[PDB]
């Protein structure tokens, strides 16, 4: 085509503004930080009958008191455990503490998004800046439980309760009634995947979606297969007696 | 055999149709290209004899009075050449010559893609149809409706779909005109011969016309063209001179078709020939839950079928490449011989048309803006 | 040839849908090419036709319209109906000697 | 050097570089394989037909990495064995500090993560490489299959191949092979690997070859004769309507 | 005499200032000119998007001016015949010196005007001796009032060193970026049939506005009304104007991401 250096008629880049449809052809993940832990999840579906979720990882751990999450092609989802992790461990390297979710996502969209065409000093050789949605959810030694989230152009906001993935246009838009501040842990994990029955396409399978939680005590925690299948069962109990 | 007998009235006519001609026997027995006539035996100055052809160029600077009593002789006199202007006796005159036009009736479209076409719909209906209803508002406010406009994106997804469609609404007259035969090689065949419509155009009222193939008339130049393409950019710059001196915008309407909006020269894209420009690209997701509906409505489908699952497997994408969904779920029902259509039918459709059968060959980087 | 770069300015999404390439013949569709084309053709009984197709390399129904005429036309030049085996080979080499050629990739 | 990037991020998704690199297998020749209990079996084929060579002289899919860990596949030729031997030597790197051997999930790791560097920065373009790894962990019997996709995407199977037409050839095994209960004797893997091997290369044997991976250091690579013992049995009940 | 006079046009009077002295003032007092043995030329050059100029502005010089306008565009100056509109170029000239003062001006010169100095000037031989019969007769034609040649287009790619010299095209007139004192002129022009509140102002409007010629402004207050359309408002208001901004021109639309 022509140089990289192109802007948008807004004075955007391209990789910029059009790195939000590789994010839909990804997997659809809702977070949501309550007062009691903060829920994770994703959406593995199914590529075939004949493939195994156990050796798989969408969901990824940063540090213990923290979580991460991955919408999106799995490729740069690697580069921020040489970054992000490695930027944690830094963090109890020096200061030997905890790091705040506020200023750790600042911190990694540093070492997160660094592109261009070329550059001496700085590495500019990456061309796509993010083919992932990345969530990053922790506890605060001051504030508390945050949700925040890596953008796939690269900025950060603070999310309440975040939607990611091709459903998430229909999925924020009824999120704004379904969370509030009395929410909590128990009364999230049936929230989730409720919503997320209306997005999935296929039935509810342990292996079809893995799901975990970040607790202010133990940490970060996947949920097992056996634990899965137990929150499956409690969504059909619980929508029965919803009418 | 009916016109055996229809002649038996129509001969004994004849003679009344005969008696018209009897006004004028001489010189044996309106569109015309030029006004030629026999000698004009009928004809300060009183009499006016004029004829353009081989033999007897004849010219008058006067006129404008009677001395014919409307026709006379051969009949053809009014606009040929320009210059000439024979009005005073119940003219003739400004009437197409031979040329090839193309002309048609009732282009009956459907609805095709509402998705993103919601208000930009709305933006073509205040071009030919906003002054058909209210023309007051143009001169109490001081605007006036949008006159030319440009079509740019992929080659008939639903773009041009929708500009067929709202032109069946209009209840005006239809002309085609493309840009690609429009070359030809005389000089003035593809300007002075198009002009003579462009000249109808303000004689004969509640005309509408679609320029088309625009890729073939205007674009862009840097060495100023390898030859061939003056008359064609001669023909851009014919069309600006319609448009420069003088022209209402009631009954004359500009629509162009092309695949990228700057490929023009971007002279010919600045503004005044070109009110407003349709954006056309990828709509919303939501959006384009009627075009599901819209090929559903005509078509049986099982009751209980899901659209908000189907919707999932599709990405971003435009009215036409929808229907090829259905359509390839039509054949589903031919092939493997289903009753109606199912949920599976269009679940499979997506990954076998989208995924399995589009793969490569589409347009994606194509339109950026040049 | 390649209608590639040639398609998505002309075929549209839907007016019309077709895609057909040309495919590697299996064991079963090089014997239905090659045997009805000898329905009406006669040869030596002691030769078998499926012998050629366990091991060849690419040769369509436009591949075997030569061989059948390269190896007629020397039969016939001793005034016989019936083609011997050495006109069978003989046609495939030059047919195969000359359009049919590959890019040496191997592996892979 | 090279300052840009080699690679443009596409508007919808669709990547250049993503699109032909997926074909480099479904031109090359077809990498089967299944996983057991004690064992995984790795099968092939090859695409030249007239073979004046032998199986020891010219390697193909052939290659090693751990003692019992064998890595056969198939996306390319030059550009595959690039990855090899950095990933021998990444490898012994775990010989040199970590002492002991590394699993199959970061041996696939690796081998993306060299395809993270192509598909994220520039100056080197990716490659149309797609590995199917095998082999055990330390101490460890149950085997491991992870298909490597150029784009840096894996993912855990059983059964999966890829080649000419494989996706057709896996559905036979999607039904009639169970996921949930895998086969106990070595041979039984090498009876529904035969079955799938005869549906693209068919005739020509010598072209057919089968590597099966076994702990403790051993590999046994089949012959054309016992191959030959398994299709018999395939027209024996088939062709009897009963 | 057209409505276009030295009001309905803006931003221009640097040229017209420089115009007068051109064609105005010797198609009356010769005197001052033939003292000093000054051959006024018949006309200029100009290039840029309409409504800023040219074709209103060439309209302009005949109302005021008071004589015949005769309009024949460039395309229509080549044909498909040998020499067919050549010919005509001593003719255009023998009508307008014997019958009344008048102004002969051409329309988009680039169809006449596209040639540079390639090789493919041999395809149209009318072309360039339509020039150069324009050029060198101008002398032979000379020595009245009633014969002007003037000739304007969109843009000027094609530089000849050859058409300046005193009776020859003199002025070469590119319209410049209007600033902001500018472009308020140019808007009071088209919103004189404009109803308003009297709430805008114009130096306001004119500091959002960047290199936004008259034709681009001239949509700006035919858009605005079209805003207040769909809520029936009686009149526009200063509000309505920067509305005329996001009409869809420019690409000043709205997108994701960043800003939502």
């Amino acid at each position: 085509d022509r140089g990289v250096s192109t802007f948008s008629p807004e004075g955007r880049l391209f990789q910029v503004e059009y790195s939000l449809e590789a994010i839909k052809l990804g997997s659809t993940a809702i977070g949501i930080a309550t007062k009691e832990g903060v829920v994770l999840g994703v959406e593995k579906r199914a590529t075939s009958p004949l493939l195994e979720s156990d050796s798989i990882e969408k969901i990824v751990e940063i540090d213990r008191h923290i979580g991460c999450a991955m919408s999106g092609l799995t490729a740069d989802a690697r580069s921020m455990i040489e970054h992000a992790r490695t930027a944690a461990v830094t963090h109890n390297l020096y200061y030997d503490e905890d790091i705040n979710v506020e200023s750790l996502t600042q911190s990694v969209c540093d070492l997160a998004l660094r592109f261009g065409e070329g550059a001496s000093g700085e590495e500019r050789l990456m061309s796509r800046p993010f083919g992932v949605a990345l969530l990053i959810a922790g506890h605060d030694a001051d504030d508390g439980y945050q949700l925040f989230h890596a953008e796939p152009s690269g900025t950060f906001y603070r999310y309440n309760a975040k939607a990611i993935g091709s459903g998430s246009e229909g999925a924020q838009a009824e999120l704004l009634n379904e969370w509030h501040s009395s929410l909590t842990l128990k009364e999230a994990e049936l929230l989730v995947l409720k919503i997320l029955k209306q997005v999935m396409e296929e039935k509810l399978d342990e292996n079809n979606a893995q799901l975990s939680c970040i607790t202010k005590q133990d940490g970060f925690k996947i949920y097992d297969n056996e634990k899965t299948a137990e929150l499956i069962k409690e969504l059909k109990e619980k929508e029965a007696a919803e009418s | 055999l009916k016109q055996t007998e229809n002649d038996l009235k129509d001969i004994e006519a004849r003679i009344k149709e005969k008696a018209g001609v009897k006004e004028s026997d001489t010189g044996l027995a309106h569109p015309l290209q030029v006004a030629r006539c026999t000698k004009i035996i009928k004809g300060e100055d009183a009499k006016y004899v004029i004829n353009l052809k081989q033999i007897a160029k004849f010219v008058v600077g006067l006129g404008e009075r009677v001395s014919p009593t409307d026709i006379e002789e051969g009949m053809r006199v009014g606009v040929d050449r320009s210059k000439y202007n024979i009005e005073l006796p119940l003219p003739p005159r400004i009437d197409p010559s031979v040329t090839m036009m193309t002309v048609e009736e009732k282009p009956d479209v459907t609805y095709s893609d509402v998705g993103g076409c919601k208000d930009q719909i709305e933006k073509l209906r205040e071009v030919v149809e906003l002054p058909l209803l209210s023309p007051e508002r143009f001169a109490t406010l001081g605007i006036d409706p949008p006159k030319g406009i440009l079509l740019y994106g992929p080659p008939g997804t639903g773009k041009t779909l929708c500009a067929r469609a709202v032109a069946n609404r209009t209840d005006a007259t239809f002309i085609r005109v493309i840009g690609s035969e429009l070359v030809q090689k005389y000089v003035g065949e593809g300007a002075r011969m198009v002009r003579e419509l462009f000249e109808m155009a303000r004689t004969k009222k509640a005309c509408i016309i679609f320029f088309d193939e625009i890729d073939a008339v205007g674009g862009a130049r840097f060495d100023d063209g390898a030859g061939g393409d003056n008359e064609v950019q001669r023909t851009m710059l014919e069309l600006i001179t319609q448009l420069d001196g003088f022209d209402p915008r009631g009954n004359i309407k500009v629509m162009f078709a092309t695949n990228r909006p700057n490929t023009l020269d971007p002279a010919l894209l600045r503004p005044g020939r070109i009110d407003r420009k349709v954006e056309f690209s990828l709509p919303d997701l939501e959006g384009r839950a009627n075009i599901f509906r819209i090929h559903s409505k005509s078509m049986s489908v099982e009751r209980g079928i899901r659209w908000e699952l189907i919707s999932r497997l599709c990405p971003n994408s435009t009215g036409a490449e929808l229907r090829s969904v259905c359509t390839e779920a039509g054949m589903f029902a031919i092939r493997a011989r289903r009753k109606v259509a199912t949920e599976k039918d269009f679940l499979k459709a997506v990954d076998k048309v989208i995924s399995g059968y589009k793969k490569f060959s589409s347009t994606s980087r194509y339109m950026q803006y040049n | 040839n390649k209608i590639e770069t040639l398609d998505p300015a002309l075929i549209r999404p839907g007016r019309i849908d077709r895609k057909i390439l040309f495919e590697n013949p299996d064991l079963s569709t090089k014997k239905k090419i090659l045997g009805i084309h000898t329905s009406k053709m006669n040869l030596s009984e002691d030769v078998n036709l499926e012998t050629l197709v366990t091991t060849k390399d690419d040769l369509s129904g436009a591949d075997i319209q030569a061989m059948c005429t390269e190896a007629g036309l020397l039969a016939l030049r001793e005034r016989r109906m019936q083609v011997t085996a050495e006109d069978f080979k003989q046609a495939k080499e030059r047919v195969m000697k000359n359009k049919v050629e590959e890019n040496l990739e191997g592996l892979y | 050097g090279y300052d840009r990037a080699l690679s443009i991020f596409s508007p919808d998704g669709h990547i250049f570089q993503v699109e032909y690199a997926l074909e480099a297998v479904k031109r090359g020749t077809c990498a089967v394989g299944v996983k057991g209990k004690n064992c995984v079996v790795l099968g092939c084929e090859r695409r030249s037909t007239l073979k004046l060579q032998d199986t020891r002289i010219t390697p193909s899919k052939v290659s090693k990495i751990d003692s019992h860990v064998v890595l056969s596949f198939s996306g390319l030729n030059a550009d595959s064995r690039i990855l090899i031997e950095k990933a021998r030597v990444e490898a012994q790197s775990h010989r040199l500090t970590l002492e002991d051997p590394v699993t199959v999930e970061y041996l696939t790791r690796y081998v993306a993560g060299v395809q993270q560097r192509y598909t994220q920065s520039g100056g080197v373009r990716p490659f149309g490489v797609s590995t199917l790894i095998a082999g055990f962990d330390p101490r460890d019997d149950e085997p491991k299959l992870y298909q490597t996709e150029p784009s840096g995407i894996y993912s855990s199977w059983s059964a999966q191949t890829i080649g000419r037409n494989s996706k057709t050839v896996r559905e036979f095994l999607e039904k009639n092979y169970d996921r949930k209960e895998p086969p106990a004797t070595v041979e039984e893997c090498v009876k529904l690997t035969v079955r799938s091997l005869l549906e693209v290369v068919q005739t020509g044997a010598k072209n057919i070859e089968i590597t099966v991976v076994k702990p403790d250091s051993d590999i046994v690579a089949l012959s054309s004769e016992e191959i030959n013992q398994y299709v018999t049995q395939i027209e024996q009940e088939k062709q009897e309507q009963q | 005499k057209p409505t276009e006079t030295y009001s309905d046009v803006g931003g221009l009077d640097k040229q017209i200032e420089e115009l007068v002295e051109a064609i105005v003032l010797p198609m009356k007092r010769a005197d001052k000119f033939k003292d000093m043995g000054i051959r006024a030329p018949k006309g200029a050059l100009m290039y840029g998007p309409p409504g800023t100029g040219k074709t209103l502005l060439a309209r302009a010089c005949a109302a005021q001016t008071n004589a015949t306008f005769l309009k024949l565009a460039a395309p229509q100056l080549v044909q498909m015949y040998i020499g067919e509109g050549a010919k005509l170029v001593r003719d255009a000239f023998a009508l307008a010196k014997e019958k009344a003062p008048t102004i002969i001006f051409i329309d988009e010169l680039d169809a006449i005007g596209t040639k540079r100095f390639d090789s493919e000037k041999s395809g149209d031989r009318e072309v360039q001796r339509t020039m150069l019969e324009l050029l060198n007769q101008l002398d032979g034609f000379s020595s009245d009032d009633r014969v002007k040649v003037l000739a304007a287009t969109n843009r000027v790619d094609v530089l000849d060193p050859a058409l300046l010299r005193s009776g020859r095209l003199d002025r070469k007139i590119e319209f410049p970026l209007p600033s902001e004192d500018s472009r308020a002129q140019i808007l009071q022009i088209h919103s004189r049939k404009m109803t308003t509140d009297d709430d805008i102002n114009w130096q306001e409007l004119a500091r959002s506005t960047d290199e936004f010629n008259g034709a681009q402004l001239k949509a700006v207050t035919v858009e605005a009304g079209m805003i207040a359309l769909r809520n029936g408002q009686s009149s526009v208001k200063h509000e309505d104007f920067v509305e005329g901004i996001s009409e869809v021109q420019a690409r000043k639309s709205k997108s994701v991401s960043f800003y939502a």
